[PDB]
């Protein structure tokens, strides 16, 4: 069936390339900076 | 005979000693450093922290969760190639 054939490569980039995009940011901005937020507290935690 | 003594008056080390540093830090620092935290998220009624109380909770680290997990994405392809058929 055409569903499960790629020939649609420009829609499926599309929904590729939004997908890293959202991850970039997502990790970069939220999470990253989240576990970063738990490795300063048990040092500072460790400090006193 | 002399009852000129030096322990009577003292002045400089009722107070002094140095752990003062170490005791000014913890009463402001630590008296909001809850033994349990403030409750966290772990089990409520939203159908995905009940999820995180069955499966994906600090308790949890058994292979049942991973399992139930799992057999999901078996039956989602399957079937998503019969909704594509």
């Amino acid at each position: 069936m055409p569903q499960l054939v790629p020939f649609y490569f420009m829609n499926q980039l599309t929904y590729g390339f939004l997908l890293m995009i959202t991850l970039l940011i997502l990790f970069s901005q939220f999470f990253l900076p989240m576990i970063l937020r738990l490795y300063v507290s048990r040092l500072f935690i460790s400090k006193l | 005979v002399s009852t000129l003594i030096p322990p009577k008056v003292v002045s400089s080390k009722n107070i002094g000693s140095a752990p003062n540093a170490k005791r000014i830090a913890n009463v402001v620092h630590f008296y909001k450093s809850l033994p349990q935290g403030p409750a966290p998220a772990i089990k409520a009624n939203t159908r995905l922290a009940r999820y995180k109380a069955k499966y994906f909770d600090g308790d949890n680290a058994s292979g049942k969760p991973l399992w139930h997990f799992a057999l999901g994405i078996i039956a989602f392809g399957y079937s998503m190639e019969y909704y594509f058929h």
